[PDB]
């Protein structure tokens, strides 16, 4: 979680500092509540020279503090500043490393490059570009229509020929049949000729009228 | 493409609740069914019109 | 009575997009593949 | 749209062959339905 790592990268650096300052001419294996006590007094001490040396310089109409604003800030906290050049030149002096950076890759994204659409004149050019079509563009689409007279004539012709062939083979198979060749019923079956009582009726009479 | 490189499916099969025409109990038909008129869908090819 | 001519559930940007992503993902060029693979890996509207 | 008389007659004969007058006409009607090329429409 990088949210609490904004605070815990610098407070757990102050925990290594107190653990390095309690080892210099001193302890090993301290109590746990005694370390979070002392690193709370350390954070409250840096934050108090921050607020008071800024207040002493801004009282003198300035914005960034000089040396004369901190040697009056440390006097008002009771520090005895003169003992500090001797403390800085210890042989036990140690350096605690700064915390690591979350964005170690920095630039690891190939990205997704998509451009479509422009800007209406109430949006200047420095605003981000309008995104791609899939985000908000919808058009219905239909099936490919076959309006060709050649293939429509071919389709109607072949369907009529196939249905009349199927009808005549079904009627020749389920009735009396004739044949040009011997026992020829599978190939070219003929519906057998049936005489009528009044042949002129079936004949002359129109059937579609 | 101009139209679509995607095939058109039966909207009734893909979307409709045909499950509502199943007759689970003949006596207890929860809804009253009605006679269906022929609709001759023209989306299907192989039909002249 | 004829039922209305239905439309495909993808837009013509979506069929073009689908056609470009599939013709890039058959790996004729490697940079084309890699973007198309990242596009598959993070397009939010790649459902449907 | 409008069944032609050919396929109207084919529809009539095929449906009335599967109502139960005899079994042989039923078997030939089912072998027609299963094995014809143009029965769309």
């Amino acid at each position: 979680n990088p949210a609490d790592n904004y605070h815990l990268a610098r407070r757990r650096t102050l925990q290594v500092v107190v653990s390095s300052l309690l080892t210099e001419a001193g302890f090993e294996s301290a109590e746990k509540a005694s370390v979070e006590t002392l690193t709370e007094m350390l954070q409250s001490y840096i934050s108090e020279i921050g607020r008071s040396a800024k207040s002493y310089c801004e009282h003198t109409a300035r914005t960034q503090p000089t040396l004369s604003d901190i040697v009056v800030t440390l006097v008002e906290m009771g520090f005895n500043v003169d003992t500090l050049p001797a403390y800085a030149k210890r042989s036990q002096r140690m350096v605690i490393t700064a915390p690591p950076v979350t964005n170690q890759p920095v630039t690891p994204k190939a990205l997704t490059a998509g451009q479509n659409r422009p800007h209406p004149p109430h949006i200047p050019s420095h605003f981000p570009e309008f995104p791609d079509p899939h985000t908000y563009i919808k058009t219905p689409t239909y099936r490919e229509p076959v309006s060709d007279y050649q293939v429509l004539r071919e389709k109607a012709a072949s369907q009529r020929r196939d249905v009349e062939r199927a009808l005549t083979r079904f009627m020749a198979k389920t009735g009396e049949t004739q044949s040009l060749f011997k026992d020829d019923v599978s190939t070219f079956p003929l519906i057998a000729a049936r005489p009528f009582t009044i042949p002129y009726l079936t004949a002359l009479l129109p059937s579609e009228l | 493409p101009w139209y679509s490189i995607f095939p058109i499916d039966n909207e009734d099969l893909v979307y409709g609740r045909w499950e509502d025409n199943i007759i689970w109990d003949a006596q207890a038909m929860p809804r009253l069914l009605e006679p269906p008129v022929l609709t001759l869908d023209p989306n299907d090819e192989n039909l002249i019109l | 009575r004829l039922k209305p001519r239905s439309i495909h559930e993808l837009s013509v940007e979506q069929q073009l997009y689908y056609k470009e992503i599939t013709e890039a993902c058959v790996g004729s060029c490697e940079a084309k593949r890699a973007e198309a693979l990242q596009s598959i890996a993070t397009d939010p509207g790649l459902y449907q």
